[PDB]
């Protein structure tokens, strides 16, 4: 499952330390990430936020993102209605019965953009289609949420996703295998609800 | 020569070599000339000691004071 | 002749990734400085302008056998976080070459 | 609890482990250097040992 | 207090803190058969 | 802990007269004084003594002094 | 006789210089604020600085030293070059912000008193930054690891 | 008529506006994601230009929608759009296509009218749905009592309060209430949150009799030691003593909608707003402290793992950051903060 040593060339050897191996290879270049402001005098710098260091934080302790973003629950028609300064969202499924509804977004934040080269549309508008799980918001979603709405592989691909992101945005080139590794600490445990 | 004018910014009274960071390290505006503000100590002591400026002396009050040439009309 | 095929270990502190430490083999040589392969640098991300290493060295068979296989520096020439080669020319090198 | 207590309030913890009288199986690195072991990684390991 | 303005370590004064054991062995300790210097660039040697 | 700026000014020997003469300028200290509690100066001396430390005991010789002492020595 | 100044340099120089001159005056106007004004010369003095980079990159010969050494990979970018050769451009104050005002000098001609002055505070604030910095890098290395 | 075209027109100088807004927030993710990559230059320069663009980014961003909210005219026939960001033509001397809302020059917008002709002709509204405009108009009880009812639960002791402490009988009277009452209402924060407040001014004033008390006549000028220790000793013992509870208890103690409300009417819109009011105290997060503690104690070996200027074997001896940052600085740097 490893795969290759990336030190050697071959297949891992057993008895390999991978834990210490990934932990390393992703620390060393912490200091070439942007980091948040040193300075105490100011104003709070979270709301001004980079992606370094501090989103590193966010993925890695699984908290919830400042700059929360909604998912899709069901997949399914959507339908935006517009307000005074809010709106409201309501994903109707074309292969169940009772519609899904956001309604605590504001049109102080972009809605996500449909990345399709060739559409070209952007924001998605009224009509549009979406499935499980996608993105409604531009942001940064729950891995909670994402964890709540499909299986544990799901979540972890989405971690790695967002740190490998991240990381690659500036410059910073790590395997994925080692992301991985890390990850995967994460779901080791199962909460037990009754005996 | 330099030790003996020295301007240091720690010991009783002052401020401690884990404090103060970023802060009041900085070169404010008004070092221009009474503190020089690009000699100073890469050590654990950067900003907090520094060097007076060649034109300079300590006003009886305790004021560094620079002098300038009068210009009128 | 004692000091023949005995592996030294090299660390440069502080060691962010495990070739930070390194074994090579070492040659007597007059002065008060140990001199360091150009290519390893980047390994320990050092320059020669006043930084200095530690030496350590192994004794027990065991000991000397890792240093001479596992952490030895011909051996380490790809990065182990991504595969990407580590000792390769730099700076004058990559002019020359070039 | 060798090496929660490592990184965790040494007094708490060796208090819930006393009480519970719980023992650690020494498998891992920060608990293996503790106690002088050879670490269980590497060429540590009963397999090539 | 005793002597002085400070608190008598006691023993669970001691693997609690930052000295004491549990800690200060992930520090670092010193140990013989080792030495410091100076590098300087030798272009003469090979890799090994 | 927080005291009305008015109890200070009536105990250095201001009145209610003399300060909504001089302090019309300003809105917030009118405020102030509306809300501040104390008529006389006498007052304001032992109310800032039995503040200061409410353990002794409050006399109106005693809270002049402790103020008198304070500052004005 | 090797670090070449671009010839072109003087006109970027002199037409941004009209466009923050046009930007002081809308500002006045009262069309803009303090922080908008700002901003707008940033921008004007960003843009100015690209294209003195772009001139000088399109003018030193392929067999120049200094653009060579870049150019092969070796070491060193062309921002430093442009540094050396082309302007400084802006600097930082130690709250952080860029000061509209930029240095237009070249270390090549020798920045005059004022813009030392004013560039050493973004020298003395990164020498501070450089240590506190990998406080958090060490921090996460730790937990990483753990 | 002219309408539909006006307002055809209108659509297009408003699509013209979003071209260059659209072109300038591309320029800037262009110049963001370069600064990220390959910036070249120093850490401070590069945060610095970083911080600047992302800032940049986000301004343009949240002017996405809604973008102009009319058109001003002058007794210049001057154009001066007014909008939610200041739009100006580079290649035109910087003519303000679009004025901010803030600026001086956009004051008319709120502050004239034919009564008060501040040089202004017609002034228009827009009124807009999406990134496009739909038309345009021109022109030439019990609430109270609920926080009153939340009030009347800080009542004062009818009779005065007696301690009872281990060795001084302490004794709180209607004054103490009072005052202290009188500094919670001041902070403003809801009963629950003001009852720290109320506690504190509680515990102070009672503190500082016992402390002089006790040792009337027996520690007043010795200020050196027993001047403070005896305070936090007495408070903590205060803190613990079960009559002193009861008593806070007694007045301006925790309530909710559900007691509040039916004590009020014994003496849903109501509960769930009464809740905002109520608020909540954090009574005893002792946990909370343990957290601090562990993450105090956590970077106090992050920052001990790090090499020490004992041995130093680097160039010149340069700052580190256990010069700069400490343990409860770093603890507190990764909080939640949310
Ligand atoms: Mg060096």
């Amino acid at each position: 499952c490893y795969g290759r040593s990336m030190a050697t060339g071959k297949l891992v050897d057993i008895g390999e330390a991978v834990g210490i191996v990934a932990a390393q290879s992703i620390g060393e270049p912490g200091t070439q990430l942007t980091m948040r402001t040193f300075h105490q005098g100011g104003v709070t710098g979270g709301a001004d936020i980079v992606g370094g260091l501090p989103r590193v934080q966010e993925l890695f302790e699984a908290r919830v993102p400042r700059n929360k973003a909604p998912i899709a629950d069901v997949a399914g028609r959507v339908r935006l209605e517009e307000s005074d300064k809010f709106f409201k969202i309501t994903i109707v499924p074309d292969d169940g019965g009772e519609e899904v509804v956001y309604d605590k977004l504001s049109k102080r934040q972009r809605l996500r953009v449909i990345t399709h080269e060739d559409g070209t549309e952007g924001v998605l508008s009224d009509g549009d289609h979406v499935e499980v799980g996608d993105q409604l918001m531009e942001g940064a979603a729950d891995p909670h949420e994402v964890l709540r709405v499909q299986g544990p592989r799901e979540v972890q691909i989405h971690l790695v996703k967002e740190v490998q992101e991240v990381y690659r945005a500036q410059g910073v080139s790590i395997h994925d295998k080692h992301i991985e590794v890390i990850v995967r600490q994460m779901l080791r445990r199962v909460t037990i609800i009754d005996s | 020569l330099t030790h003996k004018r020295r301007l240091s910014a720690l010991g009783p009274g002052g401020l401690s070599r884990e404090r103060a960071g970023l802060e009041v390290r900085d070169v404010h505006p008004s070092h221009y000339g009474r503190m020089c503000p690009i000699e100073t100590p890469e050590g654990p002591n950067i900003g907090l000691i520094g060097s007076l400026s060649v034109y300079a002396r300590v006003n009886p009050f305790g004021f560094i004071e620079t002098p300038y040439r009068k210009v009128e009309n | 002749e004692v000091i023949a095929e005995h592996p030294v270990l090299l660390n440069r502190a502080p060691t962010l990734h495990r070739l930070g430490i390194q074994a090579f083999e070492p040659q007597l040589v007059e002065g008060k400085a140990i001199q360091l392969h150009p290519l390893v640098c980047e390994a320990f991300n050092a320059d020669f302008d006043g930084d200095q290493m530690a030496v350590h060295l192994p004794l027990s068979a065991e000991a000397q056998a890792e240093a001479r296989i596992l952490m030895l520096s011909s051996n380490n020439i790809l990065s182990p976080a991504s595969g990407k080669p580590l000792a390769m020319p730099r700076l004058d090198m990559v002019t020359g070459l070039y | 609890w060798l090496s929660a207590a490592s990184f965790q309030e040494t007094t708490r913890v060796l208090t819930d482990a006393a009480i519970n009288c719980r023992s650690d199986k020494l498998n891992g690195l920060k608990e293996n250097v503790i106690i002088g072991k050879l670490i269980p990684a590497g060429t540590g390991i009963s397999r090539y040992r | 207090t005793g002597p002085g303005n400070r608190p008598l370590k006691s023993l669970s004064d001691l693997l609690k803190g930052k000295q004491g054991r549990f800690r200060q062995n992930l520090l670092g300790k010193r140990v013989d058969y080792s030495g410091r210097s100076v590098i300087v660039v030798g272009p003469q040697l090979k890799l090994h | 802990r927080r005291q009305p700026v008015t109890v200070l000014l009536k105990a250095l020997g201001w009145t209610n007269e003399q300060i909504v003469e001089r302090f019309g300028f300003s809105e917030i200290m009118m405020g102030t004084l509306e809300k501040d509690t104390t008529s006389g100066t006498d007052e304001a001396l032992l109310d800032i003594y039995r503040k200061l430390r409410p353990g002794e005991p409050p006399t109106k010789e005693s809270a002049q002094t402790l103020l008198e002492n304070l500052f004005f020595k | 006789a090797d670090v070449l100044v671009p010839p072109q340099k003087q006109e970027i120089l002199e037409r941004h210089e009209a466009e923050a001159d046009a930007i002081e005056r809308k500002y006045q106007r009262g069309a803009l604020n303090h922080t908008e004004r700002n901003e707008s010369l940033v921008k004007i003095w960003q843009d100015a600085t690209e294209e003195v980079g772009k001139a000088l990159e399109e003018f030193y010969p392929a067999d120049n030293p200094i653009i060579t050494i870049v150019k092969s990979g070796a070491t060193g970018n062309l921002t430093q070059t442009r540094t050396l050769a082309g302007m400084k451009g802006l600097v930082t104050n130690p709250k952080g912000e860029f000061i509209p005002r930029p240095i237009k000098s070249s270390f090549r001609e020798g920045l005059t008193v004022l813009e030392y002055f004013i560039n050493t505070h973004g020298a003395r604030k990164g020498l501070a930054d450089t240590a506190l910095r990998t406080a958090d890098s060490g921090y996460l290395t730790r937990r990483l690891v753990d | 008529r002219d309408y539909e075209d006006e307002l055809q027109s209108e659509r297009d100088y408003v699509a013209g506006l979003y071209a260059r807004l659209d072109a300038e927030r591309a320029q800037s993710q262009r110049r963001y994601a370069a600064a990220l990559r390959e910036h070249g230059g120093t850490a401070v320069e590069r945060d610095a230009e970083v911080r600047a663009l992302a800032k940049d980014i986000a301004r343009l961003n949240v002017a996405d929608n809604g973008l102009c909210f009319g058109r001003l005219d002058t007794l210049d026939d001057a154009r001066l759009y007014i909008g939610r960001l200041g739009i100006f033509d580079r290649d035109n001397d910087f003519e303000p296509l679009l004025l901010d809302w803030r600026a001086p020059m956009a004051r008319p917008f709120y502050v004239a009218t034919a009564a008060n002709p501040e040089n202004m002709r017609r002034r228009r509204q827009f009124h807009t749905l999406g990134r496009k405009v739909v038309d345009f108009t021109d022109e030439i009880k019990i609430l109270d009592v609920l926080k009153a009812a939340v009030a009347d639960r800080q009542e004062l002791p009818s009779e005065p309060i007696p301690i009872d402490l281990s060795d001084v009988t302490m004794r709180i009277d209607a004054e103490t209430a009072k005052w202290a009452r009188d500094e919670a209402r001041k902070t403003g924060l809801p009963h629950n949150e003001a009852r720290a407040e109320f506690v504190d001014v509680v515990t102070y004033v009672v503190t500082e009799r016992a402390v002089a008390r006790i040792g009337r006549g027996w520690l007043t000028r010795d200020d050196k030691h027993a001047w403070e220790k005896m305070r936090a000793d007495v408070v903590g013992e205060l803190e613990d003593h079960e009559q002193f509870n009861a008593a806070l208890d007694a007045l301006w103690p925790i309530l909710t909608p559900e007691d509040v409300l039916a004590q009020l009417y014994t003496s849903v819109p109501l509960l769930d707003e009464l809740v905002d009011l109520l608020g909540r105290n954090k009574a005893a997060d002792e946990a909370a402290e343990r957290e601090r503690r562990e993450e105090e104690a956590y970077a106090a070996g992050v920052l001990d793992l790090m090499v020490d200027r004992e041995d130093l074997m680097d160039d010149e001896d340069h700052l580190l950051a256990q010069d700069l940052i400490d343990a409860e600085e770093l603890a507190d740097r990764f909080k939640e903060q949310d």
